[PDB]
């Protein structure tokens, strides 16, 4: 679609390097340090 | 008129009428052909 029609152009979308499992997985493991040490 | 791209075979119900197409970049991508009656669909070469 539109997203797609822009990438015809010259313009290109490169991916982030952490994804979305791994933003979870750093979360999670502050919630759980800090609910149990303080 | 001239470019390059990728020849196929387009299923978009083209009117009796109309002759070409846009897309929302407005650029030709769809075209019919003159001799016979076809609608075909223009993708540019692979690119990276
Ligand atoms: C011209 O090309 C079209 C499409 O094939 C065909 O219908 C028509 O009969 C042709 N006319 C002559 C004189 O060849």
């Amino acid at each position: 679609d539109l997203i797609c029609a822009q990438k015809f152009n010259g313009l290109t979308v490169l991916p982030p390097l952490l994804t979305d499992e791994m933003i979870a997985q750093y979360t999670s493991a502050l919630l759980a340090g800090t609910i149990t040490s303080g | 008129l001239t470019g390059t791209g990728v020849l196929t075979e387009s299923n978009k119900k083209f009117l009796p009428f109309q002759q070409f197409g846009r897309d929302i970049a407005d650029t030709t991508d769809a075209v019919r052909d003159p001799q016979t009656l076809e609608i075909l669909d223009i993708t540019p070469c692979s690119f990276g």
